[PDB]
């Protein structure tokens, strides 16, 4: 222990306990990312309002509450391949 | 289909098929939900009367799980242009809604931009239909798709002998034999995203089927999201 970054927490190899915000084993890399990049994280729609992310998705789904995800409201959700 | 595969049970689930007075397939359309069917508008004029089988995989075999709909209210585009194929998109109404099941599932509308920047960037898109397996050859008694990739626009325009206007878009290869053909046209062009796939493109038109430096040539949905939704916002009649 200096390897963390962005002002991340070393515990002695070590490991990096990240502040909000950022990830990977050195905390080097950003969460908060603009759709251009995996798609903001949303499982369907994305796109920007004010620098932020925001989700949305298709007819019969609903955004879970982590306003990522998206939950079907019935067994034929659109765009899925029947399964049953 | 030209090449490509028949499709498993439960694999194209939006795919339909407009059958004419003699109980025989001759556009396809894609199940936009319960009410809605998503066609070609010049598959209208082919046709004096028409109606809607969805759930079909075999032609040949009454297999059960098929099911026709009325047409209760066709909403073609009034920009369509014939001599162009332009506006080339129609939405069909049904009389009785569709019940889903296997095999019988509405394809997503992506929001406009959204689809833009990451449908239409993507490699590949799938189209299927019930069309001719060979340009020479004879209509498909079972339901096919195809992986078709996105050809760039000018690559598109210099390949075609006719005009592509910004309501269109190429899919394809340059020589291997694979291509949408006759009887495929109105039918789906869908892209996949983490597994659930969206309505992109609408089949159109095309200088034969897999012609060496041709491409199939494809409705641009995306340019089409606000027209749908108004058309779907009627609902049924007053
Ligand atoms: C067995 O021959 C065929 O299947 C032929 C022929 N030939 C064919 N295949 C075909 C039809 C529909 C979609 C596709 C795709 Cl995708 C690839 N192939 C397709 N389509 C023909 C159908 C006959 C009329 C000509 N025409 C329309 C046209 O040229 N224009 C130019 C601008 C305005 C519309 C055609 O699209
Ligand atoms: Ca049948
Ligand atoms: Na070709």
């Amino acid at each position: 222990c200096s390897p963390c970054q962005n002002q991340g927490k070393c515990k002695d190899e070590y490991t990096c306990t990240c502040l909000e915000g950022f990830e990977g084993k050195n905390c080097e890399l950003f969460t908060r990312k603009l759709c251009s990049l995996d798609n903001g994280d949303c499982d369907q729609f994305c796109h920007e309002e004010q620098n932020s992310v925001v989700c949305s998705c298709a007819r019969g789904y609903t955004l879970a509450d982590n306003g990522k995800a998206c939950i079907p409201t019935g067994p034929y959700p659109c765009g899925k391949q029947t399964l049953e | 289909i030209v090449g490509g595969q028949e499709c498993k049970d439960g694999e194209c689930p939006w795919q339909a098929l407009l059958i004419n007075e003699e109980n025989e397939g001759f556009c396809g359309g894609t199940i936009l939900s319960e009410f809605y069917i998503l066609t070609a508008a010049h598959c209208l004029y082919q046709a004096k009367r028409f109606k809607v089988r969805v759930g079909d995989r075999n032609t040949e075999q009454e297999e059960g799980g098929e099911a026709v709909h009325e047409v209760e209210v066709v909403i073609k585009h009034n920009r369509f242009t014939k001599e162009t194929y332009d506006f080339d998109i129609a939405v069909l109404r049904l009389k009785t809604p569709i019940t889903f099941r296997m095999n019988v599932a509405p394809a997503c509308l992506p929001e406009r931009d959204w689809a833009e920047s990451t449908l239409m960037t993507q490699k590949t898109g799938i189209v299927s239909g019930f069309g001719r397996t060979h340009e020479k050859g004879r209509q498909s008694t079972r339901l096919k798709m195809l992986e078709v990739p996105y050809v760039d626009r000018n690559s598109c325009k210099l390949s075609s002998s006719f005009i592509i206007t910004q309501n269109m878009f190429c899919a394809g290869y340059d020589t291997k034999q694979e291509d949408a053909c006759q009887g495929d046209s109105g039918g789906p062009h869908v892209t996949r995203f983490k597994d659930t796939y969206f309505v992109t493109g609408i089949v159109s038109w095309g200088e034969g089927c897999a012609r060496k430096g041709k491409y199939g040539i494809y409705t641009k949905v995306t340019a089409f999201l606000k027209w749908i939704d108004r058309s779907m916002k009627t609902r049924g009649l007053p």
